[PDB]
């Protein structure tokens, strides 16, 4: 029967510390996703955005070629 | 604090401007000077949102004065709250754009955008936590409207998590003369489905038929035409300007109007109005046709999101009832698909001279029809090639016209497939 | 010993919880500047009002609260408002920019970047007790902040503190006052996550609010102030048992016994009475029966659901002010033979008393009558699943379009996320049906 206590007690111990594992690991791999996500949206709106300037030098450049 | 940087390009962009500085300076009680002279708490608290505080008590707008010729900021220097304006706020060239979209985006416009972008820079690391960026043109010339939407792409390089939102002047041919008109709107429109948040349809095909239908004015000035726009963008303003709840930041107002990225152009409405009053007829005007300063009838669609404003001291519960009775006998122009899309804001302050007032923000799929009426013209000088030569001769392709007219017309038909959908 | 953390996040939160810590103050006996002059025990003390105040060498009892919004405006008014010299400054936690009524901006992109410095001032508050109990969240549903950054404060908190129990009082949203198309998003959203990490949460329905002040206290537009000096009194009703105690005094973590059979059914339904206004008040005292009466009047529920139309699991009756077992007993079986109260098999059908002696306050200038006695029932009724039900066909029918997801898409988050919610309300809703069904 002490062996039988000893071992609901450390069954306690031991899933109270899984849950606050597993909950820091998935809070921990959503925030890594989302500021990846975020990040990349941010980066494909600039990116579209140098793509005008790009374009903006083209049509600078072909003014100049038609003089 | 939530700031918010304004920035007036071209002619129009600078007229309406400057009224709309006049106008809520008036509510806010600041003279000429900078100087606050009012009588109510109220209008300070918030004021910091267009509004800088130098030593002195002085309050300068938040605002930066853009042209490729001196001629309408000479004006606004010397007409009235000239000397409120930041004088190194005023940014102005000398070739013009000679209502060429091309110049103001590619040529005249980008050899003065650096400077621009100065000053921007300025005014917002002067900010506590800048909110965003209202812009004030015209589609229809070129200083507004290719260096205005050049503007906004640049802006956004820089803060692109910020808010950006236009007030934009669509052209008319009751209007203006100019007949390349529907080339820059064309052109503007494909920039600002992409680059801004939320723009206002400022149409001066409606402008005109309210000056001359409703107020009886048979030879409009543009002195008429921008009462309306200076009253509508008081209108719109007054939850970013006073306390409140709803619809209080860019953000917020976007989030709750803005279902799907490119659905972002606002049909904005005004009551009363009347040539030279009970809250059902308060919001049963703010729903008309006639009252919709663009020329759409949201009975030949629906709406996706719609903010309504209250402004002065009425009963909030007539508000209510009247808000809802509206939506109920009308549940046919409400998309189902979206439950309680109607939102509704009350401020104590009236605007000038009013009792009371109403002001209306609709994301209807009939702004279609200003879409539609555009591509129109659009398409009669692009099919003949009508005076294409200005925008080659500056370095354009017939690729970037083909581009421009499609992307719109995609616009069209995406307004046209959420009008379409519904529910189960 | 056995103290309370009580966190009021976002606009709802926060203006809750001001009208919270104004009632206990009028309950206690202290004054705005924090002092108490019936605490005859300088700079601490065991007393039961200890739960929910510490105490300064100097004499003042200080709420063991932490007020965090997103942006500051709000938290402000606390600042330079009536109460302002209650709190430490430390205990109001603000920032610029708040989460635009975006679920996804209060728990990531904007939440992230003061969740630490919440946590810091939280550990504080835990460092100063000698049993620490759990945590008390008010927030809304609907707002971005109350949404996102409670989930994420909730998350943090399991880590940080392991099983020690976290209830919520939670806004549910109402077209009424409602502020943001999006709130049926980030309501689901928010359920979602926080559900494993919530082990008990009172909803609030502000309709059902709305609704009451309009009727039982004939005001014709109810503020916030109105709804939430409402809310106040239902909320001192539930932990008055943790700040006063007596011989009938029964704890609220023994009504949690009996409310919560499974982990995931933890939503009691709450009632009150009487709500009525000074000038119907003056004539007739409300006898023990008559309030009794009333939390069985689906009128006076907190959340407006038809416990008739479900099965009961639980049913407690928290009693305030002049009451006896005698009459309590007498008004029970009353209600027993003229009353659907329908329990599921599994569960005994007796009713869970527990009396407070202390009688129940009004602010000043307030709508509420001062009554000699109140009651809250709190209920595990199948029913409060329709609130459930009523969220998520709002949010079904916008997301079938995808409405304003690109707002959440945005800011990081993935449309696999909304899909995982909604499935665990779908799960949710079949798990309510359920524990009704028959045994076999
Ligand atoms: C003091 C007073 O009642 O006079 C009021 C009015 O009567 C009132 C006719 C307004 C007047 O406005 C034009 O007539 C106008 C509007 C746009 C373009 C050209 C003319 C007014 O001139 C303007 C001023 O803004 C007020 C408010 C009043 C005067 C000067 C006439 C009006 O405009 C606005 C913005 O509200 C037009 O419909 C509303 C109804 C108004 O009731
Ligand atoms: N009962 C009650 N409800 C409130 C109160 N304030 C806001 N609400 C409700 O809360 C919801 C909006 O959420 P808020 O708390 O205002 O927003 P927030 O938590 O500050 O989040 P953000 O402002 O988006 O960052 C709506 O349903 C409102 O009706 C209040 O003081 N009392
Ligand atoms: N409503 C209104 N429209 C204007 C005003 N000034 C110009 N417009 C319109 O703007 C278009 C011309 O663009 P404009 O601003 O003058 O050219 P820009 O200076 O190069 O940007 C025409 O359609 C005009 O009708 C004004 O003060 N009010
Ligand atoms: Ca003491
Ligand atoms: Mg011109
Ligand atoms: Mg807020």
């Amino acid at each position: 029967k002490r062996e039988h206590e000893r071992e609901v007690i450390q069954k306690a111990i031991e899933e109270n510390n899984n849950f606050i594992k597993m909950a820091k690991e998935k809070l921990a791999q959503k925030m890594e996703s989302n500021k990846e996500n975020r990040e990349a949206h941010l980066a494909a709106m600039l990116e579209r955005l140098q793509e005008k300037d790009k374009h903006a030098e083209e049509v600078r450049k072909n003014k100049e070629l038609k003089e | 604090m939530r700031e918010i940087v304004h920035i007036q390009a071209g002619q129009c962009g600078n007229q309406i401007g400057a009224k709309f500085w006049e106008v809520i300076s008036d509510e806010h009680g600041i003279d000429p000077t900078g100087s606050y002279h009012g009588d109510s708490d109220l209008q300070l608290e918030r004021i910091n949102v267009y509004y800088n505080e130098a030593t002195g008590n002085k309050y300068v707008p938040r605002a930066i004065l853009v042209d490729l010729e001196p001629g309408t900021m000479d004006s606004v220097r010397s007409g009235p709250f000239g000397q409120i304006f930041r004088p190194d706020n005023f940014v102005f060239g000398q070739s013009g754009a000679g209502n060429n979209w091309a110049k103001g985006h590619y040529t005249e416009g980008a050899e003065l955008v650096d400077s621009v972008l100065d000053v921007v820079r300025k005014e917002s690391e002067s900010c506590d936590c800048l909110q965003g960026f209202q812009l004030t043109h015209s589609l229809g010339g070129g200083t507004g409207s290719g260096m205005g939407t050049l503007l906004i792409s640049k802006i956004r390089e820089e803060y692109p998590d910020r808010i950006m939102n236009t007030f934009s002047v669509m052209p008319s041919p009751k209007v203006s003369d100019t007949v390349v008109e529907p080339y820059n709107a064309t052109l503007s429109v494909h920039q600002l489905v992409e680059n801004t948040d939320e723009t206002y349809c400022i149409d001066n095909e409606a402008l005109y038929d309210i000056c001359f239908r409703t107020l009886k004015l048979t030879t409009p000035t543009y002195g008429d035409l921008n009462h309306l726009v200076s009253a509508t963008m008081s209108g719109v303003t007054t939850c970013l300007r006073f306390p409140g709840q709803l619809n209080a930041d860019l953000r917020k107002l976007a989030v709750n109007m803005v279902p799907f990225p490119r659905l972002h152009f606002f049909m904005p409405g005004f009551a009363p109005l009347t040539s030279r009053l009970t809250v059902p007829e308060l919001t049963q005007q703010m729903f008309d046709s006639k009252n919709m300063m663009a020329a759409c009838d949201p009975r030949h669609g629906r709406y996706l999101t719609v903010a309504a404003i209250f402004r002065g001291r009425m009963s909030m519960k007539e508000v209510d009832e009247q808000m809802l009775n509206v939506q109920n006998k009308n549940s046919s122009y409400f998309v189902e698909w979206i439950p309680n899309n109607v939102k509704t804001a009350v401020c104590d302050i009236p605007p000038r001279g009013l009792k009371m007032s109403a002001t209306f923000i609709g994301n209807s799929t009939a702004i279609q029809e200003l879409f539609k009426r555009i591509s129109e013209q659009f398409t009669a000088m692009f099919r003949r090639k009508a005076f294409l030569h200005w925008y080659t001769g500056e370095g354009m392709d017939e690729m970037e016209f083909t581009e421009a007219e499609s992307n719109m017309n995609d616009l069209v038909s995406e307004y046209q497939q959420y009008q379409d959908a519904t529910a189960d | 010993m056995r103290e309370c953390i009580s966190i009021h996040v976002g606009q709802a939160g926060v203006q809750i919880g001001n009208a919270c810590w104004e009632l206990y103050c009028l309950e206690h006996g202290i004054q705005p500047d924090g002092q108490m002059p019936s605490d005859k025990t300088i700079g601490g003390g065991d007393d039961s009002f200890n739960t929910f105040f510490s105490e300064t060498g100097a004499g003042k009892h200080v709420p063991r609260a932490v007020f965090v919004d997103l942006e500051p405006t709000v938290i402000d008014e606390v600042r330079t408002g009536t109460y302002r010299q209650l709190f430490h400054p430390e205990q109001l936690i603000t920032g610029k920019e708040d989460a635009a009524n975006n679920y996804a901006r209060g728990h990531y992109t904007i939440g992230k970047e003061i969740i630490d410095l919440v946590l810091d001032r939280i550990r504080k508050l835990a460092d100063q007790c000698t049993g620490l109990q759990g945590f008390l969240v008010f927030h809304s549903f609907g707002g971005g902040t109350g949404s996102g950054f409670t989930s994420l404060l909730m998350e943090r908190l399991s880590v940080d503190y392991g099983k020690k129990s976290k209830l919520e009082f939670s806004i549910y949203p109402a077209p009424q006052v409602s502020t943001a198309v999006v709130e049926p998003y980030n309501s689901i959203l928010t359920t979602h996550t926080t559900l494993e990490h919530s082990d008990c949460a009172f909803m609030v329905d502000n309709e059902a609010i709305y609704d009451i002040c309009r009727r039982n206290l004939d005001i014709e537009r109810p503020t916030y102030t109105n709804l939430n000096r409402l809310i106040s009194q239902i909320v001192s009703s539930i932990t008055a048992s943790l700040r006063f105690d007596g011989a009938l005094n029964v704890d609220l973590t023994e009504f949690q016994t009996n409310l919560v059979p499974y982990p995931r059914i933890h939503f009691p339904l709450a009632t009150y009475a009487p709500v009525i206004s000074a000038e119907k008040a003056y004539h007739e005292q409300l006898s023990v029966a008559e309030i009794t009466n009333a939390c069985f009047e689906p009128a006076n529920q907190m959340v407006k659901c038809d416990p008739r139309h479900g099965k009961y699991m639980a049913c407690c009756l928290l009693y305030r002010g002049d009451v006896v077992p005698k009459d309590v007993n007498a008004a029970i079986a009353t209600i027993k033979t003229k009353r659907s109260i329908q329990f599921v098999d599994w569960c005994p059908t007796g009713f869970k008393v527990g009396i407070n002696y202390q009688p129940p306050t009004v602010v000043p200038g307030g709508d509420l009558a001062k009554v000699q006695r109140a009651v809250c029932m709190l209920s595990n009724t199948t029913a409060i699943a329709e609130a459930w039900a009523r969220l998520d066909h709002k949010f079904d029918l916008m997301y079938a379009k995808r409405a304003f997801v690109h707002w959440y898409v945005g800011e990081g988050m993935e449309e696999g996320e909304f899909s995982e919610a909604r499935e665990d309300m779908a799960a949710l809703e079949k798990d309510y049906e359920e524990v009704g069904v028959d045994s076999v």
